RNA sequence: CUCAUGUUGCCAGCACGUUAUGGUGGGGACUCGUGAGAGACUGCCGGGGUCAACUCGGAGGAAGGUGGGGAUGACGUCAAGUCAUCAUGCCCCUUAUGUCCAGGGCUUCACACAUGCUACAAUGGCCGGUACAAAGGGCUGCGAUGCCGUGAGGUGGAGCGAAUCCUUUCAAAGCCGGUCUCAGUUCGGAUCGGGGUCUGCAACUCGACCCCGUGAAGUCGGAGUCGCUAGUAAUCGCAGAUCAGCAACGCU
């Protein structure tokens, strides 16, 4: 058949799962074939830092910017559904690669 | 089908335990092809040693993760758990030597200000 | 070491000045500010001087001074001892 | 080990006419005279350079090696002499303590 | 650091953005093959005619807020001090204190 | 250990024979975590013993252990201007530990071009009653005979 | 046996035996052995005058030796010290010359660790 | 540990490529990557115990007696440190202690102190043959295969904002065969003389790297001291923030 693949990127797991359910819903609204957010890995961009100025290199701290990622493969891309899913609304925290 | 798992410090092995002979096959090879380490062989054998059923139950493995000794402990673990699926009645005599537990002892986080896990820099007083 | 595919580092100032000089055919003491310029055998005629952080040093040229930098012939640090 | 007394002279920023060295080397041999277990002596000249000093203009820390414990003596004064002699006395206090605690 | 020094690094970025766009690139392109006119190019001696500031080695990743020319993290693009302070105020996405 | 001891470890057995004195020995010669290397060194030395005296090497090893295994040893305590040594009975665990430690570390400073020879022939020596291990054991017993006088502290 | 200027040992595999000459190391030794075609599992006691002679001809044709090498280095150093290069001045001092540490270490050139 | 979750990764049950191979359909079964919840609560046993806590040996368990390690600094001192990350009260420069410029330095050394590693060898030096980890980095960049170079290196670019692709289908100890046969030594690598590579406009003070020759001190360490109670110590190597390239053997 045919596919259209979405790769969702975020930092909030609650919200990436929220928009996952929302997008799966809006894909289901057309009776169009829907699969689900497969549990695929997440990057972890990590950065160690020192706390204080001018000395005390032994005291440090860590920080960890994760990257929540979800693949959603939509089968049966009826072009009505395609141009509908082109026009979902979301808040700011999530970004999406439509390919 | 019969399938159980073994994991020791990032050393995973799956197992097929069949009622045949003790034929060992480990990723296109055998226990005498890999593992030139006799203490490791003892580990690998200790469950069948325990039940006195050495050469009563074929085993087929797929090794991945960890190094030889981690893989070894995971192997003997999975073989014993498969023997428990064969029959649990022998289990409370295997806890008598405890050849059944997962090793809850993994490598440690490396800390800051220091050289590794617990080796501190030389507290120099000059 | 200067790579060979790149060739030498002969810098424009003294390269063009010494073009002008050998086309005058005349030779005199000539100052320059570049330690980082590499040496050609075409310098065995002229006398070059360089600055070293305090003042200038002149130096006369020889056959086997080729392939080198002029800073190699300027004393940059003075250590007479304790 | 008598010229083996590892003098360490130090000053972060103070005008140092050459007699501080005389005073200090001699005031260190002073206590070399009666303790033979000594390797290093660190000697420091420091100064707060604050307007309206709180009667602490010059400051001195001295620290000395020994076979096991070390010796530690701090003093503070308005100039070189009161501080050096005070630190010398405090060294002697630590050292008398340690040599009474030897036998 | 200083206003003047941040201004000068900003000037140098403008120079580089101008001239390493294509001017300080074509000589590299032609002078990397061994078919080059190096034997009579004077393109090396011509790259000596361009300003030294044409080269990017003179740049430095200074912070945008302070200009600390050290301790700089390209991902945040900041001095480590300001990095600490932002993540302390909770002003960067999904950033937190972790363990393992 | 201001609160109490921890249990001593669940030691392994020898894979081949069934005497954990062997693994005690290999763990005490183990050097930079090269256990299988020390182990093949062990097996080679033991096979030398077997082919050089026609016996099972573990028995002659027990023989040498019986030779050098002390019962009485020293324990020091600084008291009253002249730090005293004191005789102490020594339980089996520390006895065996110390005997094997002597045996290994005095096999080390021998002159056979190779550890397989130094070790094995030192074992032969301590077995049949000649080695530097036995020498140091006698030295220790003589020291206990010396400082018999100070047992009465009972420590 | 005897050669261009060094007394060969006896129980040294040839690749190691030739290494005792100044202009010969392990790589050049084995390169020469490969060029000759002799088994490098041999001893010097069992070597032939024929092979030694042709080896000798070969190396004196295609490889400078002890004396010419010492001569070469002497020439290099008197040259770069008479033109007054920085290498030359550091060699006058006896200090490490290749742009190295100089303050604390480099006792190999500063002599013994003589206390002051 | 129960259920789901099926690719960019598994791949037992099946059919098809066969030189490199999960490589392709096909099963989400075991793995599994990501999330939710039960599991340790002296939970129950019986003897001790102001009968209270507090314990002593048990079953069951994957873990059992604050599972382990993490994060987390009570009020304050040391007038602790940073007016040079930053902020700033007061004093001063202003024709200059500001400021724009190229050169030089912060790497000077008859020495001292401190941190570490590389060694003083046969558990070791050398060639060759065989298998596996975790783990992350990437676009005006990571760079594959082919071939040429001794080898660093190279036109070139497949594929790649990346569970795929560069990341050999990812390694070193280790194993198998043989030599070296205990000695300033096939140990050790300084140090220098030359032959050279890459980046940078520029390798002299002053960069890393391969190759040739070079072959020094060092034959287990003094009075005392330092770190370590389990997946710890000791050892092998990997990866990387910063960074064009580097002293990074540091740091994580």
């Amino acid at each position: 058949g045919q596919k259209i693949r979405i790769r969702l990127k975020a930092y909030d797991h609650e919200a990436i799962d929220a928009s996952a359910r929302k997008i799966v819903e809006t894909v289901t609204r057309t009776g169009a074939s829907v699969v689900g957010p497969v549990p695929l890995p997440t990057e972890k961009n990590v950065y160690c830092v020192i706390r204080s100025p001018h000395k005390y290199k032994d005291s440090r701290e860590h920080f960890e910017m994760r990257t929540h990622k979800r693949l959603i493969d939509i089968l049966d891309p009826t072009p009505k559904t395609v141009d509908a899913l082109m026009r979902i609304d979301l808040p700011a925290s999530v970004d999406v690669n439509i390919q | 089908p019969i399938q159980t798992v073994g994991r020791r410090k990032e050393a995973v092995v799956r197992v097929r335990l069949v009622p045949g002979t003790g034929q060992f096959n480990l990723d296109g090879r055998t226990l005498e092809n890999y593992f030139p380490n006799k203490v490791h062989q003892q580990l690998i054998k200790a469950p069948l040693v325990t039940v006195d059923r050495v050469d009563q139950f074929d085993i087929y493995a797929h090794l991945d993760g960890g190094g030889p000794s981690g893989q070894a402990g995971a192997l003997r673990l999975a073989i014993a758990r498969a023997l428990i699926l064969v029959q649990p009645e022998d289990r409370p005599a295997l806890k008598k030597a405890g050849f059944l537990t997962r090793d809850p002892r993994a490598i440690e986080r490396k800390k800051y200000g220091l050289k590794k896990a617990r080796k501190a820099p030389q507290y120099s007083k000059r | 070491p200067r790579s060979l595919k790149k060739g030498p580092f002969v810098d424009d100032h003294l390269l063009k000045k010494v073009d002008v000089q050998n086309e005058k055919n005349t030779k005199q003491v000539i100052k320059t500010w570049s330690r980082r310029s590499t040496i050609i055998p075409d310098f065995i005629g002229h006398t070059f001087a360089v600055h070293d952080g305090r003042k200038h040093v002149p130096v006369f040229v020889t056959e086997a001074m080729v392939g080198h930098k002029l800073g190699e012939f300027a004393p940059t640090r003075t250590f007479k001892g304790h | 080990e008598r010229p083996h007394a590892e003098v360490v002279v130090k000053g972060r920023n103070v005008e140092v006419p050459d007699h501080f060295r005389t005073y200090v080397s001699e005031k260190l041999s002073r206590l070399e005279r009666f303790d033979k277990t000594i390797y290093l002596f660190d000697v420091e000249l420091d100064h707060e350079r604050n307007r309206r000093q709180r009667k602490n203009c010059q400051h001195v820390e001295i620290t000395a090696r020994g076979r096991g414990p070390v010796v530690r003596g701090e003093a503070c004064a308005d100039s070189f002499y009161t501080a050096f002699e005070s630190a010398v006395q405090k060294l002697e206090g630590r050292l008398r303590r340690a040599k009474d605690r030897r036998k | 650091a200083k206003k003047s020094k941040i201004v000068k690094n900003e000037q140098r970025r403008e120079l580089v953005q101008r001239y390493a766009e294509r001017r300080a690139e074509l000589k590299r392109t032609i002078r990397d093959p061994a078919s080059s006119p190096e034997r009579r190019a004077a393109a090396v001696s011509a790259l000596q005619r361009l300003p030294r500031d044409s080269s990017p080695v003179r740049l430095r990743n200074r912070d945008v807020v302070d200009g600390r020319p050290r301790g700089h993290l390209r991902k945040f693009g900041l001095s480590r001090v300001r990095v600490r302070e932002m993540a302390h105020r909770g002003e960067l996405p999904g950033v937190r204190k972790a363990s393992w | 250990p201001r609160k109490g001891p921890a249990p001593k470890r669940p030691l392994v057995n020898d894979p081949v024979y069934g005497s954990q004195l062997v693994t005690q020995l290999v763990n005490k010669v183990l050097l930079e975590g090269k256990k299988s290397l020390a182990e093949r060194i062990v097996y080679g030395a033991l096979e030398q013993a077997r082919e050089k005296t026609g016996t099972d090497p573990v028995v002659t090893l027990k023989r040498a252990l019986d030779n050098v295994k002390p019962a009485l040893e020293v324990r020091s305590r600084r008291v009253g201007g002249a730090t005293y040594q004191v005789p102490v009975e020594v339980r089996p665990d520390r006895s065996t530990t110390l005997a094997l430690r002597w045996l290994v570390n005095f096999s080390r400073q021998r002159r056979e071009k190779t550890m397989v020879e130094r070790l094995a022939n030192e074992i032969l020596d301590a077995s049949n009653g000649l080695g530097a291990s036995v020498k140091r054991r006698e030295d220790t017993h003589k020291m206990a005979e010396a400082n018999r006088a100070f047992a009465h502290y009972r420590w | 046996a005897r050669l261009v200027g060094v007394d060969l040992p006896r129980d040294k595999r040839m690749e190691i035996a030739l290494t005792y000459i100044y202009g010969i190391g392990r790589t050049r030794s084995n390169e020469i052995l490969a060029a000759t075609g002799i088994d490098k599992n041999m001893r010097t006691k069992d070597l032939t005058d024929d092979q030694v002679t042709v080896l000798r001809d070969y190396i004196e044709g295609n490889l400078k030796v002890e004396g010419d090498l010492r001569r070469e280095v002497q020439a290099d150093i008197r040259r770069k010290i008479e033109i007054g290069c920085y290498q030359g001045l550091r060699h006058r001092r006896g200090l490490p010359v290749r742009g190295q540490r100089t303050k604390t270490n480099a006792r190999t050139r500063k002599g013994p660790k003589r206390t002051i």
